[PDB]
């Protein structure tokens, strides 16, 4: 029925917005220069 | 009819169970619909159905939440109905359970019911026990009161009242912070492994009972410490209902000689007592070590009281007996013997997706930022067991109370749960506790299924479709192997410069066949012949054995040759006692085991040539340096990760680098890659590579092989027409 | 069992195993089991406490008791009858002994057929492929290899019934079938207990498998089999029948098939050595294990004892350089000593073989060893073509393929390298056939592909100098 399938749309969105690269070097290369940064001063 | 099997859900979520889609036919229910379960002594839930790709059709998945509500327990039978007049309710009443409101005061219905309720549309029945995590804590709740009844779907627009003390959890139910299966990280194949072993002769007793066939009565477990040996084993008993007793070496060895004997026979008797009952004795190896290992008396006698206890479990119905040691060849061999452990299991050290698992298990309470990243922090946690990702965790948690709750908070047991729920923890507090964190399994040897896949190798196109006729044909096609009469071969042997892709060309075949992928190092087997102990060899055969569906890697076969002296050493051939032992264990391990056997030599006129008759490593596959073509794809491989600049000339650098391996072509992708990193990082005190990165490289990357390696390669492939 | 009596106390071991033999007096006729024997009574230079030596002279009296205690046997068991006290084999007490060993492909369909009495079986099981898949599995393997089996197919069906009860209705039994993919699924899961330990059984190698060699397999026949087919004619002419033969020549010419297709026409009990065995006796200095494999040999009579790679010890030792000295060797030495103590009457025949004869002591040439020479070159054009034929004896074959045209090329190949032209064919066949899926026999240009990838293993180098060797032989 419509409530039920309602519920089962709230069910869906939350275990798939829970459940569901460029981004590792970006964030390797900002911890590098903020160490390199440390050791300068 | 309508009954199903109760297992264990993919979907953590507290309202969702998932079916096959041959039983929702049989239901006449559609994903979506609503159902009642029915479990044990007039218990009932209310869920949602929907599907996926790996629930059986004689199963039922659904997580804890729903399991204590019902009072079942995995392995039992519930009945299923569709129930499509439910409708919305219009005012609940929820109370929390007093076991988990410990510590913690202020609205917790603002800060734990509301949320969860909002925007949810879940449906309830009275009397449901759920749990709602946030602000570090894990919080239950029991439904007291509905206007409808008994059950109905809480939509935004109804009223939830939560007014009264904390109710005591009752004696029919249990606590869902306890531990169970849902706790266990990575090594999910041996818990799998052991339920199958165990849950049946627990669960139902009396099919073994009836049925001709004997139930496992002891299983060994090994690994390094802070694996998850002692979580297994309490899990177990904690989700089939059994009664745990603990055992462990050195308690029972720091008693007096008759107190030793007589406190280890009272565990089994009051096991028989209480049975069904699983006896758990930690540091097997201290409690019965190897008796020729020994002189004591006292330690001879223990190990006999043991063999005797273990006979007893013929009599002792419904008792399984379970251990946990460092190394399985550390014990006495008599425990291993038909009956008593006649099952072990190999739980080692997490890979990296059980890694990340486990940092996500203890994480399942705690508010993380958006900057957390637990992906890399898996990647970048090398040698840590749970027991040190377990450490991260509660770390970086108190890092982030410190630095905000500690300043806001008195120094008290009591907190407000709107200032824990506040409290995030920041990508800087893993970190810090990164640094903190010392991995207490550096160097022991980690077998996983690798991530390398054949998009990852540049050139050698037809090595990569050989070894899948080498190693997926046999099992894929073997009516035209029997057809024809054709005996698979059992391994191929690799030889040519080094850093040519030999390491990704073994993972690479694991990958695609989902198997683990064990690397043997020759320091491995050098250490087997200098410090007399081959016997080794075969715990490195039986890991394949066990590890199965996996791939067997010896590399650096020379290392035996070259511990004989290799390149002068005495007048006779390079036999030796190691390799005549992985010669023996080669011949009698069979294909049908799913291990598969790859070798690697950059030394092979040394090699003992018993290893390539045949049935051992037969085929000989020659991996030269990559040629004009395969270099460019191996710079391209390289950078499909980053954008590369239109200036760049990937064909002129392979130009260039004529004499250059496969791994120096990385370095050159990956020196670049830093040099643009390096301008990106300076920019913001840049979204692509530039070819003065790559030029600049040029400058610093070298060759790994000479000139006259390379002419010996090929003189030796030639040889060999 | 050992550790029943190893837990209790100075005293109440002695005493409780005095009541074991006082009870089978009071119920005589008895017999006492005892198990894990080396447990309780280990070889004496195993243990040195005095509490340890009090018990096992406990049990050397009590065995001598049993004179006394009329209609009482005492059995034992252990892994090996060297591991024990040395005294209870003296006349009387266990004098004798029974190897049980392991059992051969016959035995294991035997006990899977006894542990599936009560089994329901599927139309597609076949136990016999199991026992021959089987290899290295013990009794309680197989038991717990079909225990295995039918739990995955109870898992399957039982619980899907929903059975939850404390009795199980016969009728869900009764319809209740093992399938062949429920013994194939737990043999990969089970991991047999003895795969490390020797294997002796009678072999399944025929004459027909053998390609050549006429008159070496009626030479095989007459020293072999005429010695106990006739013992009454070898008196009557005062033959003395040989005791073995040394076999010699290029390797891979079927020197092993030759041993066991003898053992296999006359039913002995065939035992393998290999290279590696006499290599690991040598290396670790242990060549007293060369008595034990003579021992096993004498127990398994009638039993053909094949020492192959004789040549191994002297090539590990230099082979063509090494040091200065002979051809003599710890594990070598033990070898000719047993030979020599060997009676004839204990149907106990020996086969060596080695590719390099100028480095074996030529002692074990001497009557009562190995003193028949048999060589074996390379195969010539007929028996060429019939090794071919046996090694495809297993495969479809078309009818273009020439036989003769292939072994007239491999004038220079052994039977070991046609083997592998015949195989890399059938991997043509294989690969082809699989990509037309995506043919139903083995063509020529499989079998002239295979001409351009297979090699003779023996150069002419070695050719010249077997055939030397032959001739100086005369
Ligand atoms: N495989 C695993 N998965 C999840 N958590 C684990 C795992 N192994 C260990 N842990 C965690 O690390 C800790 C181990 O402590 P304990 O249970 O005493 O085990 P041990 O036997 O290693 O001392 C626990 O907090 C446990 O939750
Ligand atoms: N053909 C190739 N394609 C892509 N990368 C390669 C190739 N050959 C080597 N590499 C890179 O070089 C590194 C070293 O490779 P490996 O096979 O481990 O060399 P080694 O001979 O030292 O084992 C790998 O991590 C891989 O990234
Ligand atoms: N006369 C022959 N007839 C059939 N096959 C043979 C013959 N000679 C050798 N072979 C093949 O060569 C292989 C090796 O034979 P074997 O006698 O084991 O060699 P070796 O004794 O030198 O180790 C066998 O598997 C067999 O298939």
């Amino acid at each position: 029925t419509n409530e039920a399938q309602m519920a089962a749309a709230a069910a869906l969105a939350r275990l798939e917005q829970k459940q569901s690269t460029s981004q590792d070097t970006i964030r390797n290369q900002v911890r590098k220069e903020l160490q390199a940064e440390a050791t300068v001063s | 009819p309508n009954r199903l099997i109760v297992d264990e859900a993919i979907n953590e979520d507290n309202s969702v169970v998932s079916l096959s889609q041959p039983k929702m036919d049989e239901l006449q229910l559609f994903r979506g619909d609503t159902v009642l379960l029915k479990g044990k002594k007039r218990r009932e839930a209310v869920c949602i159905v929907l599907s996926d790709d790996t629930c059986s059709d004689e199963k039922i998945r659904m997580n804890r939440v729903v399991r204590n509500n019902l009072r079942v327990r995995l392995g039992d039978v519930i009945s299923i109905q569709p129930c499509p007049d439910v409708k919305y309710g219009k005012r609940i009443h929820v109370l929390p359970i007093d076991d988990t409101v410990e510590g913690i005061t202020g609205n917790l219905f603002e800060v734990y019911l509301k949320p969860y309720f909002l925007e949810a549309y879940r449906p309830i029945r009275k009397g449901d026990i759920f749990l709602v995590r946030g602000g570090m804590r894990a919080v239950e709740f029991k439904v007291v009161e509905t206007d409808p009844s008994p059950y109905c779907i809480v939509a935004p627009d109804t009223v939830i009242h939560c007014e009264g003390e904390p109710i005591k959890r009752e004696d029919e139910e249990e606590s869902l912070n306890e531990v169970g299966y849902d706790d266990i990280g990575g090594c999910r194949k041996q818990l799998a492994q052991i339920k199958e072993m165990v849950e049946l002769p627990l669960r139902h007793p009396a099919l073994f009972k009836a049925i001709g066939v004997k139930p496992p009565r002891g299983i060994l477990l090994y690994g390094p410490p802070g694996t998850g040996k002692t979580l297994i084993a309490r899990a177990v008993a904690n989700e089939t209902g059994a009664f745990f007793f603990l055992i462990n070496g050195p308690e029972i060895m720091s008693k007096l000689a008759g107190e030793s004997e007589s406190n280890l026979r009272k565990a089994f008797e009051e096991a028989e007592k209480n049975a069904p009952a699983i006896i758990f004795i930690d540091e097997l190896d201290a409690i019965a070590p190897k008796r020729e290992k020994t002189h004591g008396e006292v330690e001879r006698r223990i190990v006999s009281q043991l063999l005797t206890l273990m006979d007893g479990l013929k009599q002792r119905a419904h008792v399984i007996v379970m251990a946990a040691t460092n190394r399985p060849n550390s014990i006495d061999p008599a425990l291993r013997r038909f009956g008593r452990f006649d099952r072990e299991v190999d739980i080692g050290i997490p890979d990296a997706t059980g890694r990340l698992e486990i940092l996500q298990i203890h994480t399942k309470n705690m508010k993380l930022a958006d900057d957390v990243d637990l992906e890399q922090v898996a990647n970048e946690t090398h040698g840590h067991v749970g027991a040190d990702l377990a450490a991260l965790c509660s770390e970086a948690a108190l890092q982030a109370i410190r630095k905000k709750m500690d300043l806001i908070d008195l120094e008290d047991e009591t907190i407000d749960a709107e200032v824990m729920n506040s409290l995030a923890v920041t990508m800087d507090d893993f970190r810090w506790a990164l640094s903190q964190s010392n991995p207490s399994a550096l160097r022991e040897t980690v077998v996983e299924v690798p991530q390398v896949t054949w998009e990852d190798i540049g050139g050698l196109e037809d090595v990569k479709r050989e070894l899948q006729e080498l190693v997926q044909y046999p099992v894929e096609h073997p009516d035209k192997f029997l057809k024809f009469g054709m005996t698979p071969s059992k391994g191929v042997l690799f030889y040519g410069p080094p850093g040519c892709g030999k390491t990704l060309l073994a993972k690479a075949i694991a990958n695609e066949c989902q198997a683990n992928f064990i690397s043997i190092k020759g320091p491995e087997l050098l250490t087997m012949w200098f410090g007399e102990s081959e016997a080794n060899v075969r715990e490195i055969f039986d890991k394949a054995r066990q590890a199965a569906p996996c791939v067997l890697f010896f590399d650096e076969l020379d290392s035996i040759a070259k511990a004989r002296g290799g390149n002068i050493g005495d007048g006779g051939g390079a036999a030796d006692r190691v390799i005549n032992q992985i010669l023996t264990e080669m011949d009698g391990m069979s294909t049908k085991k799913n291990v598969f056997i790859i070798g690697a030599t950059n030394r092979p006129d040394i090699i003992d040539p018993a290893i390539l008759r045949p049935g051992r490593l037969d085929q000989l596959i020659y991996i030269p340096l990559p040629d004009e073509k395969s270099r460019v794809a191996i710079l391209k491989a390289n950078l499909r990760k980053s954008p590369v600049a239109k200036d760049v000339d990937l064909e002129f650098l392979a130009k260039m680098t004529n004499g250059f391996s496969g791994a120096d072509l990385t370095e050159i992708c990956q020196r670049a890659c830093k040099l643009a990193i390096r301008e990106s990082i300076e920019s913001e005190i840049v979204p692509e590579i530039r070819r003065d990165h790559f030029e600049e490289a040029m400058r610093f990357a070298r060759r790994s092989v000479s000139d006259n390696d390379i002419r010996k390669y090929e003189m030796f492939a030639q040889t060999l027409q």
